[PDB]
């Protein structure tokens, strides 16, 4: 973290960081989501679903459940979704899924490096986006910064 | 849940006013019985947008074009108006 | 809420008394500012309706604008004069049946029935969440002819006053 | 309890506005003394119960709801613009995703309660005074929304807290003073050439309350000008070159808004009227193309951001 | 997103530029020029629109524009009636110290808006491109600026316009709600059934405020109150441009939004038409017998014309094309530019439009008094002329789609019309040296210009509308190849 | 269209029992809209249903013993408290809350149609 | 969804009665034919129309490449076009 | 339920549903021979909708015309378009091609009576429709948007 901030949530559980100075704003219904004062669709948000279950190993495989939350849950139908590569980790004991979309509308070219995640009767869906016209440059910025995220009890 | 009034609400702004808009003696109170009907249509318009399209605010869009297009319309209107204003005596 | 529905219907009632303001009434000035409330009506019922750049786009330009204009045009009195300026016979007739065609339309109609079809076009792309972003790319790259229209519309509209206005 | 939370920073907002408005009154007091050569805090608030207490003086012409209605709406195209400013990270009013266009809609309605009241008044002194009130609140209105939009623009955002934060990016001169300087010359000339006040009345049969509405109306024009150029142009709590935050920010921007209603006051009286005819011909020939040009700078600026 | 498919239509906005560029600079010292420019600029875009023929039915912007070689035929009739209706004002302009700046402008965004209400696909444009062109058009009307009659004549014709597509709009609305919230109208008869509301009351309700806001835009005869009022007023040049122009243009729109969108209960709206057709052919036939005047006459026959146009809207693609509509909206303009052409050259040399004062044109004048006849049968059509055809063409696919109280209507009406256009032949035909007036009297051909360009329009238009009544089959043949309208 | 649903006449204590799980399955396939979060579709439902609800069970509870009657009300006073903090949550839209009381309304709605 | 304008609802609601409360407290306490203007609120109003329609483009001009600025340029251009007809013509005068 | 607006056609052919993993029945008939069906164009198409019975509700026939739907973008049931173009594995449609579709009530329009004008609906809760397309062409000029 060299010019990153480890927000932690210790109401909630979820800390990640931010690439430089993004301000904090209020989202529709996620918690946190950090814009970034100049772009528009280049912020890092994240939220829950009150689930029943600690692992995402378990609810479905990776290959298989990316596909299910990014063109079924996130993506509209206006828009496809043009999933890229879905990795996976372990941080402590937990499972670690991590993947990369890109929700092209016939107008408004923006893709997302979200990453998925479970726990405490929570799950969590840390998604962060930009704009497919700058996206290259922003690439590993934000990939440090979604494969960042932590869960702790 | 009443909301779909406005609905029937517009329904009266696009009556009673053009009423005023065929009932009208002078040009500028048939002109703002013109806005009226605009008005009407426009609510309509909003409120199908969001009724049926929040994704696409298409609804919502033509609320800006169509409140644009009354804006020219009630600055032609308000020229000839005035037009006439000066011509007469 | 209750809330919700209990200031529409009050917004409805004082749009209605003031539209008919704007028709009987006879200092045509007092009909202009019915004509006014009317239209804060239509803006709070926009706000209403989360249509919140819509309501302030109509509050500035169409009070805020045309409001000023009609009220100049009013103050500065003109003169007094098969859908045609009749009365008191017709106008009324078909003022009613078609009143009476929208009522059994609009009300025996489930609205409701429709919204919960075509929902997968308004599922809301969850990138974006405000309205206003929404309305400008929607507004300039989707309808782009008549975004590029309303421009030109607009440069007659000014030339066409200005035509007429001097004379 | 449903109630009480949202209701309390409307009311705090109001009071803190009205405590506003009378260090306003009592700055525009101070200034004068100052430049003329305990008690004046009361002072204001005399002058308002003694408009307050008065005699009504209503002539017999029955224009009664406009006569009653037209200060109304001249107090609410202003009070209701507050719910706009983000003094500090919080204590906004409103998150309100349309920030400033709010502010120019309910500016821009103001004319409507300027012909009320030139027209519930039945004298041809307001009539004429309330044409020109009407002229001037319109011919400034296209530029001012003009350099709104450029710092919108250069924003690309509309609600005020994020063009707040924007300004705070570079630093201090990350400001918009040192992006749009020639917008934040609009700002200035705009926010005092619309509130008549650097140039100049229609009042003649207004006496008592109504008289103190459009006072307290004309001065809270004053206040919301000039905290809009403080959170557009000035920044609002950004001081870059947990709870105490918001106590600082408040005050960072009651500074800057103080530094600019002297300013304000300085101009106002070492600059006569403009004798209403260099008035129009500054807000549109003048003023409105630069305007646009400032807008052409930004949006062909913007091009690489 | 390179919408190259607007390229005639752009093409006018970039004149357009050059117009207000040549009204920026000197702003007195151009006044030949200027027409020349916006005539060049007509004929780029038509020869443009000729070059982008051969390609397919490609909706261009984001579901806004279809160029269609239906709309693309009808943007080729707008722009046709804009450059010959171009000349007919060169000299009313000056007759009546008027700007030929900014009439130009009105007159070029007017052909921009139907050239886009033609091949326009959303709900939006069908309201924006109207309005550009009702805009324009009440702009147009109220020119002269002379008096008092035209300035309520045109404010009134600006108040019914604004209500007539405010009732278009409205039913709009109720398309864009009963469907969804769909437009873009090939999508719309989809959003119908999607939320299975295409047997509704709301979709009735919205085709009959959509075919109201038709017959004010085509002035049927219910919906018609406007046109007599409003063409009295109104210079005789604009009154051309406009009445021939915005029928051309609604009926595009009336083949669009009726076909497309509303098939499904293609009945009912059907019968709608008919009745207004009926109307429309008996009501405007019935008035201009009765009619002193000669451009209020003039619009009640362009009344009776569009309702024999209304045969070729209600038969289908099928049992007899819209080539047959196409074709007579072709003569519609050929043979009234010209009556409105020789409407124009008697007015800029008597002064006056009242019938009476045509009585006695053929010994002054033989060759205006032949082309006004001429132009008058072709419109009325005994000969074989082109009105007499294009009814001919009409009657033919209305007898063969089945329409038989259409048609015998319509041939009612024409020899209604037949009776009308002879007792103006009687007129400038006849004299008897006080039965003329002392308009006609004094009537001064050569004390002109020169020989004026509004003769080659008006010698154009007589040709136009005796030989294509001959040549007929080039014009069948090319339009019958609009099979793409659906 | 429940502008004409005020002027009719209300239901059979039968057309409540076949509304109310009629309600239930509609309920159920709300799930689609609360994770792609179009709140404004579901405050749509939530009111109606809740207005539905409100003339449902108050005229739904005269099929049923007293023996029944009891946990019934329970249940769907629970449900009702339930529902208004739905549409509290989703009024003031919060994704988490809004689904765990979308989820407590479930697990409630389950056993009305039990009766 | 009423939660961004649920706190301004109340704000009017006080607003709009505090005139009238202010008004109850006191009543039981205690032909020209100039043009100009008309002409001036002309230009003006279709100004208006260009600022609201540049409004949501400058909002939404950052997720829109290079189109959005030229299609604000054609916007602008059209608009200082008008702006150089009103001044090479008697519109503003005075 | 009712409102069927009575139009007596002929039938189709059946043949069994090779179900997908979306619950929509899926059965093709005749392949068409041509382009596959795009995601977000215009395309016209012929239907009968069934409902389970087999009592026919709507049909493009019964208005003689080619229905034009943009497919992919959810201008339709997700079971129309989860059966023209096929989300999961399923194969698109091509021109002048044939197919069966057995839409299920959570890819219809649900437990909700879809189109309620007076009184009764024309579509019932839990209508498990049945489709019968017959893809025709694509739009002759069309967009992806």
């Amino acid at each position: 973290p060299k010019s990153y901030s480890p927000f932690v949530d210790r109401e909630d559980g979820y800390s990640y960081y931010y690439p430089s100075d993004w301000r904090e704003f209020d989202f529709r219904a996620h918690d946190s989501a950090f814009k970034d004062r100049y772009l528009q669709l280049q912020n890092v948000r994240v939220r829950f679903i009150p689930t029943e279950k600690n692992d995402i190993h378990e609810v479905g495989p990776m290959e298989e459940v990316v596909y299910d939350l990014v063109k079924h849950k996130f993506a509209a139908p206006n828009q496809v979704a043009t999933i890229y590569d879905m990795k996976e980790r372990v941080e402590d004991g937990k499972n670690y899924y991590t993947f990369e979309y890109g929700l092209r509308t016939p107008i408004y070219a923006t893709t997302s490096f979200a990453t998925v995640a479970v726990g405490n009767n929570r799950y969590y869906t840390l998604i962060v986006g930009a704009n497919e016209r700058r996206w290259r440059k922003v690439k590993k910025q934000l990939q440090v910064v979604a494969d960042s995220l932590k869960i702790l009890q | 849940m009443i909301l779909e009034h406005v609905l029937v609400l517009s329904a009266y702004l696009f009556l009673i006013g053009l009423y005023g808009l065929i009932t009208s003696r002078n040009m500028v109170r048939a002109l703002m019985c013109l806005e009226l009907i605009l008005n009407a249509v426009n609510m309509n318009f909003v409120t199908f947008s969001d009724f049926f399209d929040n994704s696409q605010l298409k609804g919502e869009i033509f609320c800006i074009f169509v409140i644009a297009i009354a804006a020219a319309e009630a600055a032609i209107g308000l020229a000839i108006v005035s037009s006439i204003y000066r011509n007469r005596k | 809420g209750p809330i919700h529905d209990f200031l529409l219907v009050f917004l409805g009632s004082g749009l209605l008394v003031g539209g008919l303001g704007v028709v009987l009434l006879p200092n045509p000035i007092f009909s202009a500012f019915s004509l006014g409330f009317v239209l804060v009506c239509i803006s709070l019922l926009y706000i209403l309706s989360n249509s919140h750049f819509v309501a302030a786009a109509q509050l500035l330009i169409y009070v805020g604008a045309i409001n000023v204009l009609i009220i100049f045009a009013v103050m500065f009195m003109n003169d007094s004069e098969n859908l045609w300026t009749i009365g008191n016979g017709i106008t009324s007739l078909v003022c009613t049946t078609i009143l009476f065609l929208l009522m059994s339309t609009i009300l025996d109609t489930s609205w409701y029935g429709v919204i919960w079809t075509t929902k997968l076009n308004q599922i809301l792309e969850q990138d974006l969440i405000s309205n206003s972003q929404q309305i400008g790319i929607h507004l300039s790259t989707d309808f782009f002819l008549p975004f590029e229209l309303i421009s030109i519309i607009l440069l007659v509209a000014l030339i066409g006053a200005i035509s007429v206005a001097r004379q | 309890y449903g109630l009480i939370w949202i209701f309390v920073p409307i009311f705090s907002l109001v009071l803190g506005i009205i405590t506003g408005v009378l260090v306003i009154v009592w700055l525009e007091r101070e200034i004068s003394a100052g430049i003329q050569q305990p008690l004046g805090i009361l002072q204001a608030l005399a002058d308002g119960t003694k408009l307050l207490f008065k005699e009504n003086l209503r002539p017999s012409r029955g224009n009664t709801p406009l006569f009653s209605i037209g200060p109304s709406i001249a107090v609410i195209s202003i009070l209701l613009s507050y719910s706009v400013i983000p003094f500090s990270n919080h204590l906004v009013l409103a998150d309100l995703n349309i920030g400033i266009f709010l502010w120019i809609a309910i500016s821009s309605i103001a004319p409507i309660g300027l012909l009320m009241s030139g027209y519930g008044s039945n004298n041809k002194y307001s009539f004429l005074g309330g044409l020109r009130a009407a002229a001037q609140s319109i011919s400034y209105e296209i530029p001012l929304t003009l350099c709104v939009l450029s710092i919108s623009l250069l924003s690309n955002s509309l609600s005020t807290v994020d063009i707040v934060e924007a300004q705070s990016k570079y630093g201090f001169w990350g400001w918009n003073l040192w992006r749009q300087p020639i917008g934040f010359i609009i700002f200035l000339i705009s926010s005092l050439a619309e509130c008549e006040r650097l140039p100049f009345g229609y009042q003649t049969e207004y006496s008592g309350i109504k008289f103190g509405l459009f006072y307290v109306a004309s001065y809270l024009n004053l206040l919301i000008s000039s905290l809009f150029v403080t959170v557009l142009y000035l920044g609002g709590w950004n001081i870059s070159i947990q709870i105490f935050g918001t106590t600082i920010g408040i005050f960072i921007t009651l500074a800057k808004t103080y530094l600019f209603l002297f300013v304000s006051i300085a101009t106002r009286w070492t600059l006569p009227r403009l004798r209403m005819d260099q008035l129009l011909n500054l807000g549109w020939k003048f003023l409105l193309p630069i305007s646009l040009g400032n807008l052409l700078l930004t949006t062909s600026f913007q091009l690489f951001s | 997103f390179d919408g190259s498919f607007i390229f005639p239509e752009c093409i006018l906005i970039f004149g357009l530029i050059l117009l207000l560029m040549i009204d920026s600079t000197s702003d007195q010292k151009d006044i030949p020029w200027l027409y020349f420019i916006s005539s060049t600029s007509f004929v780029m875009s038509i020869t443009a629109l000729l070059f982008r023929w051969r390609e397919e039915p490609m909706i261009s912007f984001s579901g806004n524009f279809q160029t269609n070689n239906f709309n693309e035929i009808f943007q080729f009739l707008i722009l046709l009636c804009s450059t010959l209706c171009i000349p007919l004002s060169v000299e009313y302009i000056e007759c009546t110290e008027m700007a030929i700046t900014e009439f130009l402008l009105f007159i070029l965004t007017a052909t921009l808006g139907g050239m886009f209400l033609c091949g326009a696909n959303d709900l939006i444009t069908i309201f924006v491109a109207p309005e550009c062109f009702s805009l324009c058009s009440y702009l147009l009307s109220g020119y002269t600026k002379k008096d008092i009659r035209s300035n309520e004549a045109t404010m009134k014709y600006l108040l019914m316009g604004g209500a007539s597509s405010s009732i278009l709009v409205h039913g709009f609305s109720w398309l864009y709600g009963s469907s969804g919230g769909e437009i873009e109208l090939q999508e719309i008869v989809n959003g119908l059934i999607n939320t299975q509301m295409y047997n509704s009351p709301g979709i009735s309700i919205a085709l009959i405020f959509i075919t109201v806001g038709i017959g004010f835009k085509l002035s049927l005869a219910p919906s018609h109150q406007w046109t007599p009022d409003v063409y009295e007023d109104s210079p005789t040049p604009v009154v051309a441009f406009l009445s021939v122009t915005s029928k051309v243009a609604a009926s595009a729109s009336a083949t669009r939004i009726f076909d497309i969108p509303f098939y499904f209960s293609s009945n009912e709206w059907h019968l709608l038409l008919e009745i207004l057709a009926i109307l429309s052919m008996i009501f405007g036939n019935l008035i201009a017998i009765t009619q002193t005047s000669m451009k209020r006459m003039l619009a009640y026959s362009s009344i009776g014309q569009i309702g024999y146009v209304i045969i070729g809207i209600i038969v289908g693609d099928s049992n007899g094309g819209y080539a047959s509509m196409i074709t007579y909206m072709l003569f519609y303009i050929a043979m009234n530019l010209g009556t409105f052409a020789c409407i124009i050259l008697f007015g800029l040399r008597t002064g006056t439009d009242n019938i009476r004062d045509y009585a006695g044109l053929y010994t002054k004048d033989p060759f205006l008094a032949l082309s006004l006849a001429l132009c008058l049968l072709s419109l009325g059509g005994l000969p074989p002329l082109a009105g007499f055809f294009g009814k001919l063409h009409l009657f033919w696919c209305g007898w063969q789609a089945g329409l038989y109280f259409l048609v015998s209507i319509g041939l009612l009406t024409s020899v209604l019309s037949i009776y009308y256009y002879l007792k103006i032949i009687k007129l400038l035909m006849t004299g008897r040296n006080q039965e003329i007036t002392p308009h006609m009297r004094n009537y001064r051909i050569s004390p002109l210009r020169s020989n004026n360009s509004i003769e080659l329009s008006m010698i154009v238009c007589v040709i136009a509308s005796t030989i294509p009544g001959i040549s007929m089959n080039p014009i069948i043949a090319i339009a019958q190849d609009t099979l793409f309208s659906f | 269209f429940i502008k004409e649903k005020y002027f009719m006449p209300g239901l059979s204590p039968e057309d409540a029992a076949a509304r109310i799980k009629q309600t239930a399955e509609g309920l159920r396939d709300m799930r689609e809209m609360l994770d792609h979060m179009s709140w404004r579709y579901v405050i749509f439902y939530i009111r109606l249903k809740q207005a539905y609800l409100s003339q449902d069970l108050t005229n739904a509870m005269n099929i049923l013993p007293e023996s029944r009657r009891n946990d019934y009300v329970q249940a769907a006073n629970e449900l009702v408290e339930n529902m208004s903090e739905l549409d509290f949550y989703v009024r003031t839209p919060k994704v988490y809350e809004s689904y765990l009381y979308y989820e407590k309304t479930l697990k409630s709605i389950d056993n009305v149609v039990e009766f | 969804l009423l939660y961004e304008y649920d706190i301004f609802w109340a704000f009017l609601l006080i607003s709009s009665a505090i005139p009238v409360l202010a008004f109850l407290i006191s009543g039981v306490l205690s032909l020209q034919f100039r043009i100009r203007y008309y002409m001036f609120a002309l230009v003006f109003v279709v100004f208006d129309v260009e600022t609201v329609f540049l409004y949501p483009w400058a909002m939404s001009f950052d997720v829109l490449g290079v189109s959005a600025f030229i299609e604000a340029f054609i916007f602008v251009l059209i608009l200082i076009l008008g702006l150089v007809y009103a001044w090479r013509k008697g519109a503003l005068e005075w | 339920a009712t409102r069927i607006d009575y139009y007596a056609t002929v039938g189709d052919p059946l043949c069994e549903y090779s179900y997908a993993k979306s619950g929509l029945g899926f059965c093709d008939l005749d392949v068409g021979f041509g382009d596959e069906a795009p995601r977000g164009v215009l395309v016209n198409i012929h239907y009968t909708a069934r409902f389970a019975d087999g009592t026919l509700f709507d049909s493009s026939y019964k208005r003689a015309r080619p229905l034009t739907m943009r497919i992919g973008v959810g201008k339709v049931i997700r079971g129309l378009d989860q059966g023209i173009l096929g989300g999961e594995g399923v194969p698109p449609m091509r021109v002048g091609g044939k197919r069966k579709l057995q839409i299920p009530p959570k890819l219809a329009y649900g437990p909700e009576p879809a189109g309620c004008f007076s009184g009764d609906c024309n579509i019932p809760g839990n209508a498990t429709l049945l489709y019968d397309i017959n893809f025709v062409e694509i739009y002759p000029g069309s967009n992806t948007r």
